[PDB]
């Protein structure tokens, strides 16, 4: 919805485009804010016995990959979802290392 | 009590009547490893039993798993069992499912259990006829109301005397892990009650008592009178074995390294001065250039060092270290000689001892690692005979680099200032470094937190909390987390002694796995020390953080 609107606006106005630059600026806060929450929520229910069935990772045909912790694969697919802008890859890779800077990571670790 | 102090012979008789054989092995002694006071009470039971030609055999275990399975392992045709070091807390019968009917005849087996916590399971004594154990003088006073309690538990209103029985278990419970008395005084006690007391016996109880230095000064206080009597009551032709008591200073291997390297290695003078930074290197070469010393000659082996200042080292100190607070240094110590080979003393025996147990030579190299302990101890105790010298020249060499290591992780530690100060326990973790693979062992992780401790202690803060600390093994994935508990400063009156701190990290962390699905491991002998994953520590952590301590 967000690129949709700064499209529009670019639109109604007239290898960067202007069409898609400054999206991001809509929703970082509420994003922000978020995260910190799930994580918390994640921190605190993890090690329930009764709450361990909604962590539980699916199993399906192809899959290859064994890993923990499931928001670290959620904010992964969410910025990868993004990355593929090919024009704001600053903006970004900003919002990425933010991101990255709720958990105890660092901006080019393997695990990220 | 079961055995008190008196009755030891007796029971020791038993032994005989149920283990003198012609050719069968009937005695299997099981040692706590990674313990210094169990290896000295090894030592004395094996001489003991070697000169009335009793077969035995001596098997080190590491974990309560290895434990069970050695049990298992056991035939019936071994009368009798020791258990040195550990099983005091918990109660065997449960964990081994001894039924007392299959057992019975009465007295098929015979299981001693040695051990020197003093908090330790009160049905293990009062429940069970197979299972005994050597009283220090604890049941006799202090277990005088409990006792009741658990016999009477052993119309309508008759629930007061239940609610008043549990009540009084609680309040029995619910108290931390604490040690008060030695497994070589015991044994040394007994010796004397029998009459084949010596030399090598004196040494070995002087060892294991003054391995309690580091962290149980008030038994080593209490403990030294009766070492100092018995002593005393106890030409250099090459044969000559002299023990005698001679002023000795808290310092790093005094006689076998510099003067300089000794008082910089010296924890308390580091925790008085502040070595970690320039201004503790500045006062010692203040301290060096009032006490007169050159560096230079300061700076050399202590066999070579001036025979003018060695016989004035006493005055040099007493005159010089009163201003800078350091006069807590001097104290009494034993010092053994033998021919001409040189003299040597307890406090430098046993950090070679601990040293050499600590460095020598998924659940496969846990189980590797844990052999690897086991050869060490193996070695360590080897190297106990006085036929040996290479093996403790060893020792101290790999003593001297092991401080050196700890130093060097030290300072950083407290430069990059990673200790977290919570509300109720501080907070370290080691996530990354050099030499990492070294704090795999729990005796060099305990070395490295005692030396933490020291430092904090010698502070201005008016705050007594816990230390936690964690490590990481990249191979396996885990962190090693070892809980620590408050020390007052060496320098304190006895009036503001009247209990050790208790450590109720165990209890805590055997509650938080009671509760929740964690994927710890806790094995060790030692109940304040786990092993919890990496992705599991932080919410683990919470969860002690929220809980009552």
């Amino acid at each position: 919805d967000s690129m949709l609107k700064t499209k529009q606006s670019y639109l109604k106005l007239n290898s960067v485009e202007n069409s898609l630059n400054g999206f991001s600026h809509l929703f970082s806060k509420p994003l922000m804010k978020r995260v910190k929450k799930l994580f918390k929520n994640q921190q605190e229910f993890i090690l329930d016995p009764q709450y361990e069935a909604d962590y539980v990772i699916p199993v399906l045909p192809g899959s290859h990959l064994n890993v923990k912790n499931p928001l670290l694969e959620l904010v992964k697919s969410l910025c990868h979802v993004m990355l593929l802008s090919k024009s704001t890859i600053l903006e970004i890779r900003t919002l990425r290392k933010e991101l990255l800077k709720i958990f105890e990571l660092r901006e080019f670790a393997k695990v990220a | 009590m079961y055995y008190g102090i008196s009755q030891f012979s007796e029971a020791y008789n038993k032994i005989l009547r149920n283990s003198s054989s012609h050719s069968s092995c009937q005695l299997v002694i099981f040692v706590s490893c990674l313990n210094i006071d169990a290896l000295c009470a090894t030592k004395m039971l094996s001489l003991l039993f070697k000169k009335q030609l009793v077969q035995s055999q001596i098997v080190p275990i590491f974990g309560y798993s290895e434990l069970r399975r050695h049990y298992s392992q056991l035939d019936d045709n071994i009368n009798s069992l020791l258990l040195v070091g550990f099983g005091g807390v918990i109660d065997l019968e449960a964990f081994l499912e001894i039924d007392p009917q299959e057992y019975v005849i009465s007295f098929r087996r015979d299981i001693y259990v040695l051990d020197a916590h003093r908090p330790w399971n009160l049905d293990n004594i009062f429940g069970s006829q197979i299972i005994q154990c050597f009283d220090d003088g604890t049941v006799d006073d202090t277990l005088g109301e409990q006792k009741e309690a658990y016999y009477k538990l052993l119309r309508k209103q008759r629930k007061k005397q239940i609610h008043e029985y549990e009540g009084v278990l609680e309040e029995y419970y619910s108290q931390g892990t604490t040690v008060v008395n030695s497994i070589s005084a015991q044994i040394y006690s007994l010796l004397s009650a029998i009459g084949e007391t010596n030399l090598s016996n004196l040494w070995l109880n002087i060892l294991g008592t003054t391995s309690l230095d580091i962290a149980y000064a008030q038994v080593y206080n209490r403990l030294y009178p009766l070492l100092q009597d018995e002593v005393k009551r106890l030409v250099k032709t090459p044969d000559t074995l002299t023990l005698n008591i001679q002023p000795d200073y808290y310092l790093f291997l005094l006689r076998h390294s510099s003067l300089y390297d000794s008082f910089y290695y010296s924890n308390y003078v580091n925790a008085k001065l502040s070595l970690w930074n320039e201004n503790g290197k500045k006062r010692l070469h203040k301290m060096f250039a009032r006490m007169g010393i050159p560096l230079s000659t300061a700076q050399e082996t202590w066999l070579y060092m001036d025979h003018s200042i060695k016989r004035e080292l006493g005055i040099i100190f007493d005159k010089n270290l009163d201003r800078y607070g350091l006069q807590d240094i001097i104290r009494d110590g034993f010092v053994r000689t033998l021919g001409y080979r040189g003299s040597i003393s307890a406090s430098e025996f046993v950090e070679a001892l601990t040293a050499l147990l600590e460095v020598g030579n998924s659940a496969q190299k846990l189980t590797n690692l844990r052999k690897r302990w086991v050869s060490n101890f193996w070695l360590s105790w080897d190297a106990l005979d006085d036929r040996k010298v290479e093996l403790l020249n060893r020792g101290i060499q790999l003593a001297q680099d092991l401080q050196r290591a700890i130093f060097n992780t030290g300072v950083a530690i407290l430069e990059k200032k990673l200790i977290k100060h919570l509300r109720i326990y501080r907070l370290c973790v080691l996530q990354d470094g050099p030499d990492l693979d070294l704090y795999r062992n729990p005796l060099t992780l305990l070395r490295l937190g005692n030396w933490l401790i020291e430092c904090c202690a010698e502070s201005e803060d008016k705050q007594l909390l816990p230390m936690v600390l964690a490590s990481i093994d990249e191979n396996t994935d885990t962190y090693l987390v070892a809980g620590l508990t408050p020390r007052y400063p060496r320098g304190l009156d006895t009036i503001h002694t009247k209990k050790p701190i208790l450590n109720n990290f165990s209890m805590a962390f055997q509650q938080i796995t009671a509760e929740t699905d964690a994927k710890v491991r806790i094995d060790n002998f030692e109940s304040s020390i786990i092993e919890i994953r990496r992705e599991d520590l932080s919410p683990f952590l919470e969860k002690l953080t929220l809980s009552g301590l």
